[PDB]
């Protein structure tokens, strides 16, 4: 990886020039998250406690 | 050219195709000489390569922040205003039964609808993949590359249909009032300081509410404050506000509103189709497939109105059905309160579990996620563009 | 689409609109096939919405410091201004009885008189707008909204009456004297400085006192301060002045005028009507209940000189009777003496008591106020505008 | 309620452009006022005391 | 006098050349007079020389610190990125078979593997080199003097190859949405700012993955981000924005990027044949011996891509088949991603041993180095160019 | 009596506009005076002390 | 003696009237031997006086209760009554609506004027008048006396006024339907008996609303109780009215019937001038002077309607121009409620500062006062009078 | 047959006329 290196003795900075701000790699989708109540039922009918009006 | 080189009995993809194959080899002999890698020195020796590097890049979502989890429980939502309504002179001449008349507050109202699932599939092999990589570290990289890249691909995607989204707004749903003309690219940014400061008074131009059910005759007075208002413009404007405008000016200590932009190079390259065109040729699904969609099959319909997000227009049956949503000329700036975009998405249990075909090895895994994007009428937008 | 999704009898409307109806149902059977709600795994389930939202803004008037809360009691008022007296030289050679002679104190007087009395008004349901709500919460909120829109109306219309009252002052009332023509934006900022600088100083041109009854013989001066010197312009002059004037100028260390000026986006759009137009039609009536009068019926007459405050023109009997009261020519710069104003308000008991209809649940509740707003001749003022 | 977020490494400020102290929603009509004298004496003719020159 | 001086045969060159020569010599007068050297006091000694100073200069490469050492032992190296892929909506009437259906990852590579192990050689005399020299402290000054010299060679040739690299794949290998063209150096430096904040957006613009081998017909989407951006541009263009532009601007904080740019005197002066082209005239070898190409004889064959580094054109072979890798209209600005680049070096054991010549008393050292230079197609790079 | 408010958030100062120091409410003549020994005495012939002449 | 008492060389007023009168004198003797005076025990002894009377005859306005001081600022006076409902049947069969219906008071109005002004002046001298009085308390009574006659004069004028006001207004602006006849002097008495009567039914017939702006189509019931029930009658005719046996039982009763009648001898005596007269001589401005006018002078001009209160019809100008107010025919009762005489009177700084003139010692007084009179249609008023 | 009563002292308006008690 080859790394860009300062060609000038002194420059104004150049700031306003950079969108890290606008576009960063870190803005983006998160995958962490686990199943909400329907899902884990749908996968496994674990919870049988609860039928509405029944009888 | 030795003929080893060009056989292709010996291959290891042979072996695997076919049925039945030799069990037991003694090893072919092999030679560099009229080849690509003949070495002076020796020739019959292998060739032999140093480094097999993954060049994995990551990218993002400028509009994250914009996302809002939610449950995926209910289909549709509503918002509405309530109109307004001009004080009337007391005409007094009027019969008293006018006290008994009722007349209610009139309101203006839409309805958005459910949302979108969108799906990706990756499968990793165990057996062939293994001769490609010299080293098993080198094949895990692989793996975790084709995940970090589907997770890439998805936001790049989500940040061009909410940049469409708002192109194709400003394009089509826009009133005169709204709609502004530039000549050139000095009175634009001109233009622009004019809309940020017009924007913050009260005005009914600006506002949508006509399409809404209850405005089609009448009029609503918002008025958009300035943290709100954002603009949506092309980089080259930017770079020209930024290395002349500014540049130039001897006192910018206020008035400066680079804050707000939301530049992009682009903004056009999202496709809509119209006229429902059907899949016909082989040729079609094959470019198709090569940007993704593994679903696709020929005799499949896409509907009007469906976004490819990438150019389908050279191919046959999209010839003269797929339109562009892009700004239509080089000077763009769509400005709008915030407010009105409307983005929301689910994540909860996203990477799906994998499938695992013990009969050739192989896992299959997928991703799936939902979004919902939308554009509010109500609040204020003004388009400054280029002049026809 | 189901023959149960276009049935008007199993209406709720229908139950309430006729005199009996059926106590006892059994309920009609739903299905989504064939319509927009149609849902791939149930096709049996009424569709769910998630959620409702007002999304009620609130707007103010800009020229609300200025209101003066008075009593209604008598219909006119007048102002009036002692005439100036010029030091006269001592002649002893006049005769004795000089003492005996009288010079009486002159004066220069306007009278100005009657208000307008606007009033609002909305009805609230109880029995059938529930049905529309899912939660009584949102039910409440709906309430406040039309009250919180009813008011920001008043105050949106009072703003566009006094903004409309000075741009027609200049345009027309106006003394001669006191305009002054800019060829170009750079010259009016000029301009501006001047008249600044000479209405400071004690002088007789800048007062219309000319105008007022007794100013046809004898002078009157008037000084005014920086403190109340104010100045009305359209937005885009205001934009030129910070983008360009402001950011250009080396030194703007003093000699800004900006916290002066009230910049309004359109500075027009107030309609007045220039003869008397009679109601006709069913489709005009229909146009002006949609912007909340429910007065209006065929047959009633607009006086001329009438301000609708809204697009009236489009109409079919006010399509050649309109005029609008705006400024001419892209530069204006009204230069008044705050004090000249007179916005008076009268708002003593402005919510009037509800009215209860105990057939039909419904509780209709009215906004009245009184409103005079007039411009005085007596204090300074120059406009600046473009060169005819 | 999206919020707009800074998409500049360094800029000046908008304080110029900043309309909000000109207009903004706290300046509006008051509605808490009660009726005057006459207005009262409209509603309920409490007052029985003076009829002004009388026989 | 002029007539002794003439005469060869009193030469050295004479009896160092041939078989056989006079070795008495009986000696020649010399006479000063009316002659360039004459002195008023002594007219007939020999001119005497002071110093025999050697100016010699030092030349560094500005690509120095992207070079990598590496061991030379394998001879291919390889790189690859995994391709984009587009979510894909949900069919959900699809057959249930489709999980069963596989989907592979897919990538696009490229192989890059070469050397060129340049080489040099200097030889030092001990008999005829001393006959140049009177004190034999400046012969030892001019040995060291070669062999630095040699170095410096090395490192301006490396620079100006990198320097045609870079020139060459801009010029031949860039896509139509990376190319930009400029008419004038203030619309240059507009487009070079414009550069900058466009490749920092995710784009598959600028990208060369279609001539990777996976990329014909797909897409791949990069980001570059500032901080590894490098512009490559003329000396005259730099010294336009010191000049003109930062000069002159009032608010040159924040917008300069002239620590990234690489500018050159001039960006051309690097030769590619075209065909292919055998030495056949002896004055060409000659001519390529003055550049110290001893290796070079009359019907060796020079490869087609033969890159010379100095301007061999006017010699007849090459006359027509000789293009030279240049910018086209004096306004140049290849802005890329460092990342690019791929400098390696194998820089041990760079002096070879010397090899004493008993016969001719001649040392003849030589200097051994590997280089290799190529340029990655994944990275963004754009091209601001002259417009035709 | 209408007052002015400032109507925006940032503004360079508006003195060197102003006249106040050169002319100014005040800067008027003064009413509050008495008359000199003078005009007291020609108005009521007070001071009966003082004749210059001699007897 | 007679002789002595004719010379006027030795009189006080020679010296006071001319200048350079005689300083010194020797005292002239005095004897009463046969002249009237003449006393039996001392001839000699001057006159001697033992009182000087000074009789003041206190003089009044009968009509000054019934007067409303004013404090007065501003000029006219409204003076509404507001019209009369008759009650009504409940009428239960009628439709609901009636519950909304407006049911408007109706009134009715006379606007009056303004007040003329008055003044009087005595100017009192310390000098000479000291010459004529024994003592200095005789003088002060004597100052005391003017004053009070000054007071007694504007009370006679005053009441001469407001009696001319009926008379006038009785004989020209009456309502006809109000005006009865009398044949002979005994009918007149029980007319007069029978009107007072009639005042006190409730009645609409006598009142004058019929003018009074107002209504002409309502009614208004106006009654006047006993004790403000007054008769203008001419002095024989209250003889007459008290000599009938019915003015007895009303004594009886409690009513005095003497105060209420109220006569002077003729009703008349009060002079108009009709035909606009201007003064023109000498001879009349003296006349007015003996009368107390020190502002007439001539050229002066006395308007139309001008009251002149003193007969003046013998002078010039005023000879064919002066009609006197008066009853025509001897029989003459106009009966009056008392209140209709608005008769508001300002009465504050009365006796205005003194002037002295410093220079013959003499002080000047004046007294000012403001007057307003007029008569009100709303109360009932009968006029009998002799038949044509 | 009662009388004009003589005297009351001057309104506000009469006294400040006379002194301009300017304030």
């Amino acid at each position: 990886g080859n790394e860009m290196r300062g060609m000038t003795h002194a420059n104004y900075e150049d700031s306003r020039l950079n969108k890290s701000r606008e576009l960063n790699a870190n803005m983006s989708i998160g995958t962490s998250k686990s199943e909400d109540e329907y899902g884990r039922q749908v996968h496994s009918l674990t919870k049988q406690s609860y039928s509405d009006d029944s009888v | 050219i030795p003929t080893l080189i060009a056989d292709s009995t010996k291959a290891s993809l042979q072996d695997f195709n076919h049925d039945y194959g030799k069990q037991w080899t003694f090893g072919e002999n092999w030679s560099n000489v009229n080849t690509m890698f003949e070495t002076y020195v020796n020739k019959y020796l292998f060739p032999k390569i140093n480094e097999t590097l993954l060049i994995d890049i990551a990218l993002g979502n400028r509009f994250n922040w914009l996302a809002k989890e939610q449950d995926f429980i209910g289909q549709y939502s509503e918002e509405y205003v309530i109109m307004d309504t001009i004080p009337i002179e007391m005409n007094l001449s009027k019969s008293e039964e006018l006290m008994l008349k009722r007349n209610y507050p009139q309101m203006a109202t839409r309805l958005y609808g459910s949302g979108i699932v969108k799906k990706q599939k990756f499968t990793l092999n165990n057996n062939d993949v293994r001769f490609n990589f010299q080293t098993l570290g080198d094949a895990t990289n692989y793996a975790l590359g084709v995940l970090r890249k589907k997770i890439s691909d998805i936001n790049v995607q989500e940040e061009k249909e909410i940049r469409a989204m708002m192109v194709d707004y400003a394009i089509n749903q826009l009133q005169d009032s709204n709609r502004r003309t530039a000549s050139s690219k000095e009175d634009l940014t001109e233009r622009v300081f004019e809309a940020i400061l017009n924007m913050q008074n009260n005005s009914a131009k600006y506002n949508e509410v006509h399409k809404a059910s209850g405005g089609s005759v009448g009029q609503y007075t918002t008025v958009s404050k300035l943290s709100d208002i954002a603009i949506l413009t092309t980089d080259s404007l930017k770079s020209y506000l930024l290395d002349t405008k500014i540049a130039n000016t001897f006192q910018m200590a206020g008035i400066d509103f680079t804050d707000h932009i939301i530049s992009f190079d682009d903004l056009g390259g999202v496709y809509k189709t119209t006229k429902d065109v059907t899949l016909a040729n082989e040729d079609t699904i094959n470019y198709l497939r090569a940007f993704g969609d593994y679903q696709a099959m020929i005799g499949d319909v896409i509907p009007t109105g469906s976004v490819f997000t990438f150019n389908v227009s050279d191919l046959k049956e999209f010839k003269g059905n797929i339109e562009e949503i892009k700004p239509q000329g080089e000077l763009f700036a769509f400005i709008f309160d915030i407010n009105a975009l409307k983005y929301k998405r689910n994540t909860k249990g996203m990477l799906k579990e994998p499938f695992y075909n013990g009969e050739f090895d192989e896992v299959t895994h997928w991703i799936h996620y939902y979004s919902f994007k939308a554009m509010s009428p109500f609040f204020n937008k003004i388009l400054i563009t280029e002049a026809p």
